[PDB]
RNA sequence: ACCGGCGGACGGCUCAGUAACACGUCGGUAACCUACCCUCGGGAGGGGGAUAACCCCGGGAAACUGGGGCUAAUCCCCCAUAGGCCUGGGGUACUGGAAGGUCCCCAGGCCGAAAGGGAGCCGUAAGGCCCGCCCGAGGAUGCGGCGGCGGCCGAUUAGGUAGUUGGUGGGGUAACGGCCCACCAAGCCGAAGAUCGGUACGGGCCGUGAGAGCGGGAGCCCGGAGAUGGACACUGAGACACGGGUCCA
């Protein structure tokens, strides 16, 4: 499972024994790993309490924004730099804060595809 | 004898509620039929609509407590008053 | 100058962090304590110490206890050891960081 | 182990505001969520059975509620788990009887009888204010009800003011303000079932609400919190208050 | 002795017949949904159903049950027995929504072990 | 008997673990969720499709299980608009000690509602009375996570800890956070006894004593944990679910 819970070690260091099983409310979910493709492929996910959330597994277009506040829907050519990891830019992975190359030029992603389901960025 | 401590009126249920005391010095606790047929006199009540719930026989006392109903229509008691006490009073077989 | 709701002047420096209560998105709600800085080695971190006297019901004397607390040190104030500081409960921030410095009542040299 | 939402409530754990014998039985009516909190309400069923003696058995009580013979705030309610809370008006038209729910000096609720003409007015504390789309102002009361009004009328109201609500048709009648010298009836605390006048409002930072000081009829001064202070008149109580 | 049940969409009437001998060899190696002229199958269907049927009337294999009673799932290749976890589909009748149960169900391909075969008429 | 509305995540039972923010108190969410319940503003259109039951036949000892005929809704499905989400820019009011949030305008994008009804009175009827549906904003019930302090024995257990401790940037979550991940640093705990072991659910309490105190947590209530041991899913508002499912022993 993906369990987002207690560290097995105390702050001082004494290893912590578990006293109960894990809880479904406490587990997480797989990583989206949003990628560059020719079309937008998305998965809606039922979530805790019946909510919903859509998840981009492949992205084709982006909403870039001018500093003035005017938005352009455009395509995404390739990712320039991913500060989150070095493996991601090599594998066209799309993540918030990444520097991306579109037809307009250089943009910085200011949205999370994993949770938002769309990719917004600011022209630089 | 019978002496009424209280008569109150449930208007939401259209019924009279009667608290009374029964004096039975040296003589066994009375049967339900007699107390009903004798209480029926002095408030001018229909026997069918009237039901007696409990006659508590006190230890070492010649006074027994008594508590009874008096409805205003046949349908209301069937609708509300549950079958068991009707069987105890005989109003249902 | 933005209000924290605690009677203390604001730090002169304006930092760009998202974790300065005077210069960020985070809030404050919970108790306020006071204490002394004992260690500052980890980045943007502080361990505040607190001494107090505790009463033994069987012995009718007093036990002086020392209590430590981890908290976050924003760069605007830049707390150092030897300094009397004010601490407030804050949003969970790290594995253990759950309090934040709000001011330096009195630095070490004084 | 427990695995989610309860559906029961043992008699022994019941709130201290209910004049209910506790060791006679074990099971009580768990109130469903509603206008007023657990700590300031009781199921209507207990009101029918105990506080009015109209029903000896809960089944019969439920039958009478099914008949819909009861008017709370000018609305019939069949739910025998309804939280009937503080400063509500209970009206029985079949009997022409009207009471208001109010705590005791001890911290328990009683039905103080009121005149029929008063039975249509309900004062509501203004818990909070909010802006809803369309720039409309929505006010959330102490009892959980909500009232919508215009942007222009926003300053007519402020939190901690009392609105005399016309419950039968939901019409706002008057707005008693919170200012020095109002007449205030306490809701909770040790000063419960007290009525006095305000001299000072203690502005308390650091998470602690406003402590108002109340001056009683006899001039004695005491203190309580803002939220426990419920205004009922500028200089005299506009409702019969024991 | 394969027990073949032939069902008519036109009439909503189904009848059982038996198959033994070389005709059995004809139905071995086939799969659900496979089509076969009735001539190679050699039944006087006009006599059993008491109606005129075009000579090009064909029979399509749809389903049946094993000897023990495990139908063949059209979604499972092979004629063997395999355990599958069924949330839906043939051979699984759920009761409670979202319930899942593991069963052993035959794969689509017909086998000699299979004793019941189902076919639908087609014109 | 059917899909379908609900419930079988409560209540019933027990004390192995667990030395822990499990728990008692007070705070604590501006970082959560929320079906049935309450209040307020708005909405409830069009179109299509499905298969049970029943009838014809079937297997296997069973458990269980096949095909054909047609069938229903508030069932399923597409659209209509709102509405949900995220971002940029520009402003103004509400809340609140506080922060920033919410309010409005503009700009960019994906996602994206409904349901009528059994009866009766009037109305030719529609419609109204009663019940039921959905969006949005609150409340309320229950729950999630953060914290100071309180509460055992051993030194013939003295050094301990590597996602170890913090920082940058992200991921996933209902939600904040090393919960995870990539990088950058060398921390953090311990003689006001860590680490390790022995021991053990915590409280309201109870037995004894003139009391100081000593000893104990079985019987009721509150909170915590479990379903032979382990481990993993689906349905769902709520679960890893005594009377639901899968493997291993």
């Amino acid at each position: 499972a993906i369990w987002q819970g207690r560290s097995l070690k105390k702050p001082s260091g004494g290893r912590i024994v578990l006293a109960r099983k894990k809880r479904k409310r406490e587990l997480g979910r797989e990583p989206s790993n949003t990628r560059v493709a020719e079309q937008d492929k998305r998965k809606i996910i039922r979530t805790y309490g019946g909510n919903r959330k859509v998840r981009l597994t492949a992205a084709a277009y982006a909403n870039v924004f001018d500093k003035s506040g005017k938005g352009r829907k455009v395509r995404i050519i390739r990712v320039i730099e991913n500060p989150a990891n070095r493996q991601f830019a090599r594998r066209n992975i799309i993540t918030k804060g990444a520097i991306i190359e579109t037809e307009i030029g250089k943009a910085k992603v200011t949205s999370r595809p994993g949770q938002d389901g769309v990719v917004n960025a600011i022209l630089l | 004898e019978i002496r009424i401590k209280e008569i109150k009126e449930n208007k939401l249920i259209g019924r009279k509620e009667i608290y009374f005391e029964i004096y039975h010095p040296g003589e066994p606790t009375p049967s339900r039929k007699d107390v009903k047929g004798k209480l029926v006199a002095m408030l001018d009540l229909n026997p069918e609509t009237t039901v007696i719930q409990y006659i508590r026989s006190y230890f070492g006392s010649y006074i027994s407590k008594g508590y009874a109903k008096a409805y205003d229509s046949k349908e209301r008691m069937l609708y509300i008053e549950p079958e068991y006490i009707l069987i105890r009073d005989g109003l249902i077989e | 100058m933005r209000d924290i709701g605690l009677r203390v002047q604001p730090p002169a420096e304006k930092c760009d962090d998202p974790k300065c209560p005077w210069h960020g998105n985070l809030k404050i709600h919970g108790r306020v304590f006071e204490g002394i800085v004992v260690s500052d080695k980890p980045r943007k971190t502080v361990t505040v110490e607190r001494q107090y006297y505790f009463y033994l019901n069987k012995y009718e004397r007093y036990e002086l206890r020392r209590s430590k607390i981890h908290a976050h040190n924003p760069p605007c104030i830049n707390a150092k050891v030897g300094d009397k500081v004010l601490i407030a409960e804050t949003r969970p921030l790290s594995k253990t960081k759950h309090f934040v410095v709000v001011a330096v009542l009195e630095r070490a040299e004084e | 182990a427990r695995k989610g939402p309860k559906r029961h409530l043992k008699r022994l754990a019941a709130p201290t505001s209910w004049y209910i014998e506790r060791k006679a039985y074990k099971w009580a009516v768990r109130p469903r969520p509603g206008p007023h909190n657990m700590r300031t309400s009781i199921p209507l069923l207990y009101i029918v059975r105990d506080y009015l003696g109209y029903a000896k058995t809960a089944r019969e009580a439920r039958k009478i509620l099914n008949e819909g013979k009861f008017l709370v705030d000018g609305r019939v309610r069949k739910d025998y788990k309804f939280p009937v809370g503080i400063m509500d008006v209970v009206s029985i038209p079949e009997t022409g009887e009207h009471y208001r729910v109010l705590p005791n000096r001890i911290g328990k609720l009683i039905l103080h009888p009121i005149s029929e003409d008063e039975a249509f007015i309900k004062p509501l504390r203004i818990r909070n204010k909010r802006m809803i789309k369309g720039a409309r102002v929505q006010l959330n009361f102490h009892d959980g009800t909500n009232h919508i009004v215009s942007i222009a009328e926003k300053d007519n109201y402020f939190t901690s003011y009392t609105v005399l609500m016309k419950v039968p048709e939901r019409e706002i009648l008057e707005v008693l303000p919170f200012e020095k010298g109002a007449y205030v009836f306490v809701t909770q605390g040790k000063n419960v079932a007290r009525k006095g006048r305000i001299v000072e409002i203690k502005r308390f930072p650091m998470g602690w609400p406003d402590v108002v000081t109340i001056e009683d009829e006899e001039g004695e001064l005491f203190d309580t919190l803002k939220e426990y202070a419920f205004v009922v008149g500028t200089d005299k109580p506009k409702i019969s208050l024991p | 002795t394969f027990k073949l049940v032939i069902s008519d969409p036109k009439s909503g009437i189904a009848k059982q017949v038996e198959i033994t001998g070389a005709e059995t060899e004809k139905l071995i190696g086939k799969r659900i949904g496979d089509q076969i002229p009735a001539k190679e199958l050699n039944i006087n269907l006009n006599e059993l159903f008491g109606k005129e049927f075009p000579e090009d009337v064909k029979l399509e294999i749809r389903g049946g049950t094993d000897k023990d009673g495990f139908p063949m799932r059209p979604d499972i290749h092979g004629p063997r027995r395999v355990r599958v976890l069924l949330s839906k589909g043939p051979g699984f009748r759920p009761k409670e929504k979202g319930e899942r149960r593991k069963k052993t169900v035959r794969g689509n391909t017909i086998s000699p072990e299979i004793v019941q075969v189902n076919v639908k008429l087609v014109y």
